[PDB]
């Protein structure tokens, strides 16, 4: 596990790897917001 | 000009060449029927009808002559196993000749209608062009159809004037051609009743006459003239191809399932008789009929007919075959010579054992010997390194009852394994792989080959129904679509 | 289970945080 | 010794004797 | 069960309130 | 009229489909979580596969008497 | 169709991996993923479960009636296994061979006793527990582990358990299912 | 038909048999599975193998060098010696904290003597490997006079 | 018509469609059909 | 090696081969 | 028959049928056979009438002609009523890209599925 | 014997491939 | 609104959300 | 009944039969 001065922050760490899947999805939201111009 | 696949459509416009081109096909079909019946008579072996019958020898059209009364030959022999004192004119060779003589007569008629195509009958009055009155033409031919149907049913099948059809017992032992009586109750729709066949062709023959008189007189509706495209000779082709694959699924269906119109003495047993234990139960019903009245084992198994034990065999199952395992059933395992007995298995604790028979799916199947209650006690194991059900340790001996090995016991662990692997195939028989140089692996009966053709034909004729129904409804757009056809969108 | 619940709260605050940029920038301004 | 039913059960088990009336 | 219907009826009345929170605006 | 993009962007669509759509999801949730789906379709619950009579897979093995046999195989 | 609620958000009823069994005169904890086999290998089989995955992994209990009251009356543990050596099967290949590797001549299988014990329970009766590895010439499963345990009950009846596990499955977790079933075997 | 035959192998588990079965069940920790817990829990088994490791170094490794058997001297230094790094940490983790730095400092330079002996045995330099070995045995006795 | 933006509909509806799919992968590791 | 298959192969070649050659050389001369 | 041995042994050791990239490859060759029959029949069923019924319709196209020998609007306006109107491709260039991309991407996955089971 | 028939069917198929490439009916433009 | 286009979608969409509520509750049935 | 004579008869028919049919149907269409 993490060092024990950081183990309360371990719930945030389990969400951190999937974030670049949301970066490719954000390019589709931004292009949907300009209506795919 | 035309493509290769469109050459026969020169006949669609003139009815005289349509007579001539159906006459040539009819000369070839009956020319096949006589030629195949001459080929089958020239190779048929009528010596043993009990243990080498016609379906065992690859005879395909000989069980169709024998189904409608032709049982005798110009070589003296019959089917039931006796000498014909008067073969008559309607032998097998008389009918094989009557189709060849008809083949040449239909040949000459086709040459006539090809040259004399421009008959005045084919041109309708007051327009002068070639036309056919297809509602009345159907009414003529439906009238002749129900007249032959009633004639075949009341006279040929019923035995009023004709000979009759083949009728046997449930177990394929005692079968002859005898007349039937029509059965008009609910029993006439049981298709294993031969009386429903005679009761069919009378009732369907009378209705086909009455329907034929309708279509002779009552002209069709105009709304139903255009909607079914009655003025084309191809809307009758599409509906007739639809009629003949419907028929070919029914015909191949009743051949495969078995019916009174498909006897097992002519076409062989069905695959559902091996699966459902049809002959095995009756063989056990007759042993237990004799052990209950007071008799020995070897004196009860001798009372079973050798023909009944031959139906109880996996090699006469029509679904134990192959698509390119060609020829007779005798070419596979040999000509059956004699029933070799009934193998009964006992172990060293004096307990009877019963070989689990090979199911119809299995090309190979492990041999298992089960007890009375259904628990495996012995087998021929694949791994013999540390076994616990081997025949050698369990001590399986085999005794025969009836047949050629009656009252003979085998305790040799090599011999017992040989007959245990023959007992999963059914009753034990002795063959000869030298008379026809047999391969060693089974074939299918004519009951299986007829079914294979007549479902492959019934499925390819579904596509021909689809093609020719499409060419009538879409006759105007066959060569392409119009240039201004863009009005079909919003 | 608070360790599983905070992981869900951390998911929702981040999975919104991308479209939160896109929604807010669409409303005020609009140079996306 | 053996009924005709429990001779066609250990040999075929798809038998029309063994399949019908098999609620017992 | 009950808790599968309690939080179900919670958002049945929350989305009815939140659906009316913008319907009043 | 109404070509699939003035519906999804209309607010009257979502004053309907934010009420009927969750109440239909909950209706599907409660069809199974009240055990009614095990009763309507006759699928066995995870404590209903093996009674005390049999500890093996069922086998129907009888054509015309299957209706009361599957009642005996299920244990009712 | 009795209406019981589905187990939404509910606690499990069995994560032990063992099902308690009670036959006639004995009780043991069967491997929970195993199912009853309709096979009688041996004279005296009461139950015989096998694995769902492969039929090599199986157990069997055997209740022979005997004239003796204690398991020491059968002699010692070394003289006991040679009497009950039929549990390991018989070499059905009486062929002559010297080309199989790691075996005596004409032997295509060789059992090897690896462990004995003399454990008891809260009733006082001692057991004869065995642990073998039976190798074969083809060497299927990497060998086969045998877990033989035997005792005589309070009704002069010899109860013998034999758990057979293929060695391929043994190191992959079927030791926990077998030893947990083998230690749980108590004859009342 | 013959029965199977038994063999008295009840003492192979006492010697070495149930050792690859402990290294294959995935319920034990890997320190129990790799043999790491058992080396730390019993001090005398490390003290047996470390005195055995110098028996493989002080006597068994020079013999392959004067006859120039390189691939039997590269792997003499890895076969039974292949636990000595893990062993010399367990024997040095039983000392005082100013004695452990004296222990791990001597243990660190014996590592630098073996890794220099290995490279001498790698380019087949017999005049260097026979010289690097005498340095290696001196650094070996300095560690073993500290941790035991 | 145009009362709610279509891209915000397609984001939100697409999110709880991906969110519902993640429940189907969550339930594939726990409960029924989890092999434990 | 049978009498059937050696000549069924030759008839399935030559009867459709030459039929197509009858139609092609008819066409290629037009 | 050596190929067939290679397939049968592969499914025992790697379970290729339960692999999604082989599932996508089957979708590429079943889709690629559907779309070959679909695009192949809509073009054939939209041919402009250029020849008679005594000669094949394939004679109505000339190699190198610059006009376009079938009606794309009638083909699109037929598949539109068959399932849905916006479920079709009114763009023949966009039709032929999807016609290329469905087998090629599907076989790209089953080539990688075979290479991941490698 | 049948291997002679097998190679004749394989040589004959490779013959048609050779004629279909180098003796094809050439596409005339316009 | 009961038209053909309404009966086409809600023939599909109404049981789809009913089964998606059913299948989601099956993910939390433990045993 | 030999393998030679049954198929030498069939080849001496069909190879010159169809050759003459190739030349006739070529000619009768001209
Ligand atoms: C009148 C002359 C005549 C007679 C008496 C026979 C007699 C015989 N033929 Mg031959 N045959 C004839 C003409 C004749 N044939 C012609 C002209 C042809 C060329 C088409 C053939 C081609 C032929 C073949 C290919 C075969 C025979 C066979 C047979 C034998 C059995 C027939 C059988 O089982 O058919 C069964 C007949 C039917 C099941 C009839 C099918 C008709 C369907 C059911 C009716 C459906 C349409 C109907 C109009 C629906 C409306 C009904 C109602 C509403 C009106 C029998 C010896 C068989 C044989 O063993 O010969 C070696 C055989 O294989 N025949
Ligand atoms: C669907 C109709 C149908 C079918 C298929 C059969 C089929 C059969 N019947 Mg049955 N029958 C039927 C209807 C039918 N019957 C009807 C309606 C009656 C009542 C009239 C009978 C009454 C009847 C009797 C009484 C007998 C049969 C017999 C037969 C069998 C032999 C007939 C045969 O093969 O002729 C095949 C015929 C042809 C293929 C046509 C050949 C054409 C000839 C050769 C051309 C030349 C004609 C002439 C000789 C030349 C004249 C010269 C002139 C110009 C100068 C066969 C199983 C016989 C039988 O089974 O005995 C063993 C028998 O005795 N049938
Ligand atoms: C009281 C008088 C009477 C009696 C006793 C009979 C007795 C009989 N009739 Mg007849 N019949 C009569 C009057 C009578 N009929 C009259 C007045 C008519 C009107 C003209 C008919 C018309 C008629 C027809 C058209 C048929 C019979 C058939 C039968 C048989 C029924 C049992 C059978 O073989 O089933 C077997 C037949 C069926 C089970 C038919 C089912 C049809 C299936 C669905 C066709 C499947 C093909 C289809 C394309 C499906 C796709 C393929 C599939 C694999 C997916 C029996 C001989 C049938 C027959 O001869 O069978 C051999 C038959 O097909 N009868
Ligand atoms: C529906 C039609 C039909 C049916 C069911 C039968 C059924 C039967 N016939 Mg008969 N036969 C028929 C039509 C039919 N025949 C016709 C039209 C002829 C004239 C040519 C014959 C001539 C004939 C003879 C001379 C013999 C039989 C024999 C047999 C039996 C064995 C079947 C067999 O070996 O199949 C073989 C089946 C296959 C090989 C599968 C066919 C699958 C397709 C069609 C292959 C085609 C693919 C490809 C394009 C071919 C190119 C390959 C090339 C190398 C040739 C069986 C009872 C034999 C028998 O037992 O007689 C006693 C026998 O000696 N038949
Ligand atoms: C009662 C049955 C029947 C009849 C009378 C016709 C008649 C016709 N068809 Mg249709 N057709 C049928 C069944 C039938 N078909 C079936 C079952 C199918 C599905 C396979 C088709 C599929 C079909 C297509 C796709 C087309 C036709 C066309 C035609 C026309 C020209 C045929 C031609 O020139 O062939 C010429 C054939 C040859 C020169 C050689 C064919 C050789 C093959 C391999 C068969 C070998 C012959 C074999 C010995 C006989 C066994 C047949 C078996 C049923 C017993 C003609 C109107 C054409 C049409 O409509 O033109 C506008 C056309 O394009 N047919
Ligand atoms: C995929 C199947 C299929 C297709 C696309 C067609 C297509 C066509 N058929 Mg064909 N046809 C088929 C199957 C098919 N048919 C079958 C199986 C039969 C019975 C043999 C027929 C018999 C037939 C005839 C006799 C005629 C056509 C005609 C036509 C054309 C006009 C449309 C029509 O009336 O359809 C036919 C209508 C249907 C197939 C729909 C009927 C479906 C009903 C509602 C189902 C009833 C079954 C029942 C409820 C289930 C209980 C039994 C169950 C236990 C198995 C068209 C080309 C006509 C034509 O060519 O005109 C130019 C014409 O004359 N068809
Ligand atoms: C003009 C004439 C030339 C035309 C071309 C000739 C070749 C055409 C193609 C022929 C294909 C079949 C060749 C069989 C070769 C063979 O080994 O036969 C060899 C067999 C003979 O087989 C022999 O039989 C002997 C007994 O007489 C012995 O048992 C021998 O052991 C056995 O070898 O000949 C046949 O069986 C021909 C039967 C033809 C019909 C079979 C049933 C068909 C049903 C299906 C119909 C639809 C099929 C799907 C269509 C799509
Ligand atoms: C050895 C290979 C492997 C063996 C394969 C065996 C099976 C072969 C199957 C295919 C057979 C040929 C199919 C039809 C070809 C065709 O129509 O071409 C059409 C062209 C016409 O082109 C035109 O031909 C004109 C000449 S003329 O018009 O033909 O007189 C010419 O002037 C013009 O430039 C040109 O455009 O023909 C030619 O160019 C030359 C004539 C070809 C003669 C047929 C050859 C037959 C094969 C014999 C090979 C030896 C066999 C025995 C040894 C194994
Ligand atoms: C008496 C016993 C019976 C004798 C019968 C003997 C005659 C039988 C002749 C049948 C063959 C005729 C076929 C001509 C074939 C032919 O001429 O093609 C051309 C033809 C139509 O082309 P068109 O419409 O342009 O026609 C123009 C005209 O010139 C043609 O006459 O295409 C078809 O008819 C569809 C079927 C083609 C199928 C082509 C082969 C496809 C499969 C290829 C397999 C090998 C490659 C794949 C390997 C994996
Ligand atoms: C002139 C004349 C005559 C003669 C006649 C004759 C001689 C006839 C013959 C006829 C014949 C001799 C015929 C035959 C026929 C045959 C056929 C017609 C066959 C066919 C075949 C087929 C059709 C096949 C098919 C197929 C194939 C391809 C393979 C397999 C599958 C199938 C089956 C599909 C006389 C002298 C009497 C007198 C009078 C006149
Ligand atoms: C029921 C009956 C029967 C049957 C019958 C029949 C089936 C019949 C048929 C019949 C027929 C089916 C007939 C046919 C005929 C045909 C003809 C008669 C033809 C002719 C032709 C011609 C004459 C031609 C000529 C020519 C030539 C050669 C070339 C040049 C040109 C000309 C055109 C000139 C019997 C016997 C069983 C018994 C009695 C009753
Ligand atoms: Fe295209």
């Amino acid at each position: 596990k993490l060092p024990e001065a950081y183990a309360p922050f371990a719930p945030i760490v389990d969400v951190l790897p999937v974030i670049p899947v949301f970066f490719i999805l954000l390019a589709f939201v931004w292009q949907a917001a300009v209506s795919f111009r | 000009g035309l493509p290769w696949y469109r050459v026969h459509t020169v006949v669609i416009n003139d009815p005289g060449r349509l007579i001539s081109v159906h006459l040539m096909h009819t000369a070839l079909v009956s020319g096949w029927a006589g030629s195949m019946a001459l080929f089958e008579i020239s190779v048929f072996d009528p010596s043993d009808p009990v243990l080498n019958p016609m379906w065992r020898q690859g005879m395909f059209v000989l069980p169709f002559m024998t189904r409608l009364g032709i049982t005798q030959s110009w070589g003296g022999w019959t089917i039931s196993g006796e000498t014909a004192t008067n073969p008559g004119i309607w032998s097998y060779e008389g009918v094989a000749a009557a189709h060849i003589i008809l083949s040449g007569a239909l040949f000459l008629a086709s040459v006539w209608h090809w040259t004399y195509w421009d008959l005045e009958l084919f041109r309708d009055p007051r327009t002068g062009k070639t036309a056919l009155d297809l509602p009345k033409i159907f009414g003529i031919h439906l009238f002749l159809s129900g007249l032959l149907c009633f004639g075949f049913g009341a006279f040929h099948v019923t035995g009023v004037f004709g000979p009759g059809i083949w009728v046997s017992d449930p177990y394929g032992l005692t079968g002859r051609v005898q007349p039937v009586a029509p059965s008009w109750g609910a029993d006439g729709f049981d298709p294993y009743n031969p009386g429903g066949i005679a009761s069919h062709h009378i009732a369907a023959g009378i209705l086909g006459v009455l329907a034929g008189l309708f279509h002779l007189c009552v002209r069709p509706s105009i709304r139903l003239y255009f909607g079914l495209s009655m003025g084309s000779i191809e809307t009758v082709l599409s509906s007739s191809i639809a009629a003949v694959f419907w028929a070919a699924f029914v015909v191949a269906g009743t051949m495969w399932y078995g019916s009174a119109a498909t006897p097992i003495e002519l076409f062989g047993p069905t695959r559902y008789q091996w699966d459902q234990g049809f002959f095995q139960q009756e063989i056990q019903k007759r042993v237990q009929a004799s052990l209950a009245e007071g008799a020995s084992l070897s004196d009860a198994w001798s009372r079973i007919p050798e023909k009944l034990a031959f139906y109880d065999y996996i090699g006469n199952n029509p679904a134990k075959g192959g698509l390119f395992r060609t020829g007779a059933m005798n070419s596979g395992d040999g000509i059956a010579v004699g029933w070799l007995g009934h193998a009964s298995f006992k172990d060293q604790e004096g307990r009877e054992l019963f070989v689990r028979r090979m199911p119809t799916f299995f090309e190979t199947f492990p041999v298992l010997l089960l007890d009375k209650d259904g628990i495996v006690r012995a087998d021929v194991p694949f791994r013999k390194a540390e076994s616990k059900y081997s025949i050698e340790q369990v001590g399986v001996s085999v005794t025969f009852y009836g047949g050629e090995l009656d009252g003979l016991t085998f305790t040799d662990p090599a011999t017992v394994k040989k007959y245990a692997r023959k007992a999963q195939l059914g009753e034990i028989f002795e063959f000869d792989r030298s008379t026809l140089q047999s391969d060693g692996v089974f074939r299918s009966s004519p009951r299986g080959w007829f079914t294979f053709g007549h479902v492959c034909f019934a499925l390819l004729f579904f596509f021909g129904h689809i093609w020719h129904g499409a060419r009538t409804i879409f006759r105007d757009v066959f060569a392409g679509i119009d240039d201004d056809i863009n009005d079909q969108v919003e | 289970n608070i360790e599983l619940a905070l992981t869900l709260v951390s998911l929702v605050l981040v999975v919104s945080a991308g479209p939160l940029v896109v929604v807010l920038l669409s409303a005020r301004g609009g140079n996306l | 010794v053996t009924l005709a039913l429990d001779k066609d059960d250990p040999a075929k088990e798809d038998s029309v004797k063994g399949l019908r009336k098999d609620i017992n | 069960g009950a808790a599968g219907a309690a939080a179900a009826a919670g958002a049945a009345a929350a989305a009815a309130a939140a659906g009316a929170a913008a319907a009043a605006a | 009229e109404r070509p699939f993009s003035d519906i999804l962007t209309s607010i009257r669509y979502w004053v309907i489909h934010s009420i009927t759509v969750p109440a239909l999801f909950i209706a599907g949730w409660l069809f199974v979580s009240t055990g009614l789906a095990y009763d309507v379709f006759g699928t066995p619950r995870p404590n209903e596969y093996f009674t005390e009579d049999r500890q093996e897979a069922p086998l129907i093995t009888d054509r015309f008497n299957a209706l009361e046999q599957v009642k005996k195989l299920s244990g009712n | 169709a009795y209406g019981d609620s589905a187990n939404v958000f509910g606690k499990v009823t069995n994560k032990s991996g063992f099902v308690p069994y009670a036959g006639d005169g004995f009780a043991l904890l069967l491997p929970a993923k195993w199912n009853p086999s309709k096979e009688n290998d041996f004279p005296g089989v009461i139950l015989r479960y096998e694995d769902n995955f492969d039929a090599v992994n199986n157990l069997v209990v055997i209740a022979q009636d005997t004239d003796k009251k204690a398991i020491a009356d059968f002699g010692s543990q070394d003289k006991f296994l040679e009497s009950v050596s039929y549990l390991l099967g018989k070499q059905a290949y009486s062929g002559e061979t010297q080309s199989e590797g790691g075996f005596a001549p004409n032997r295509v299988s060789a059992a090897s006793l690896l462990d004995v014990s003399t454990t008891t329970d809260k009733k006082g009766k001692t057991y004869y527990k065995y642990e073998l590895l039976v190798r074969s010439a083809d060497g299927d499963e990497g060998g086969r582990h045998q877990l033989i345990g035997a005792t005589v009950g309070s009704d002069n009846k010899l109860y013998i358990i034999k758990i057979q596990i293929g060695d391929k499955r043994w190191f992959k977790g079927a030791k926990k299912e077998a030893m947990g079933a083998f230690d749980s075997f108590t004859v009342v | 038909l013959t029965p199977v035959d038994l063999f008295d192998d009840r003492s192979v588990r006492d010697r070495g048999f149930d050792l690859i079965y402990e290294a294959r069940d995935l319920d034990l920790p890997q320190n129990v599975r790799e043999g790491f817990t058992q080396a730390r829990a019993s001090l005398d088994e490390t003290k047996k193998r470390v005195k055995e490791s110098e028996a493989r170094i002080d006597a068994d490794l020079d013999v392959f060098i004067q006859k120039s058997y390189w691939t039997e001297a590269r792997e003499q230094l890895r076969r039974q010696v292949g636990t000595l790094r893990f062993d010399l940490n367990t024997l040095a983790s039983t000392k005082e904290k100013e004695a452990k730095k004296a222990a791990l400092g001597l243990r660190k330079e014996f590592i630098q003597a073996v890794e220099d002996l290995d490279f001498a045995l790698r380019e087949k330099d017999q005049a260097s490997a026979a010289k690097k070995l005498e340095i290696t045995k001196a650094k070996l006795d300095s560690v073993l006079a500290a941790v035991l | 018509t145009g009362r709610i933006p279509l891209w915000l509909v397609g984001t939100v509806v697409g999110t709880l469609a991906i969110g519902l799919l993640a429940v189907f992968f969550y339930g594939s590791y726990v409960g029924l059909g989890s092999s434990l | 090696v049978n009498i059937y298959g050696l000549t069924a192969t030759a008839l399935f070649i030559i009867i459709p081969t030459s039929f197509l050659l009858i139609l092609y050389v008819k066409t290629a001369s037009t | 028959s050596g190929t067939f041995n290679f397939m049968i042994v592969f499914q025992a050791e790697h379970n290729i049928l339960m692999h999604p990239f082989h599932m996508l490859g089957v979708a590429g060759v079943f889709g690629g056979s559907l779309f070959s029959a679909m695009h192949g029949s809509l073009v054939t069923s939209s041919l402009i009438r250029e020849t008679t019924e005594n000669e094949s319709a394939n004679e109505g196209y000339r190699f190198g002609q610059e006009e376009e020998t079938y009606n794309i609007v009638a083909a699109h306006g037929y598949f539109g009523r068959l399932i849905f109107q916006y479920a079709s491709f009114n763009n023949s260039r966009s039709l032929h890209f999807f016609l290329a991309a469905w087998p090629v991407i599907g076989i790209w996955f089953t080539a990688l599925g075979l290479s991941t089971m490698a | 014997m049948e291997a002679l028939v097998y190679t004749f069917l394989l040589v004959g198929t490779l013959g048609i491939i050779f004629f279909s490439i180098f003796f094809r009916d050439p596409p005339r433009m316009i | 609104i009961f038209t053909v286009r309404w009966l086409a979608i809600h023939g599909i969409a109404v049981p789809t959300i009913f089964f998606l509520g059913a299948i989601t509750a099956m993910q939390f049935i433990q045993r």
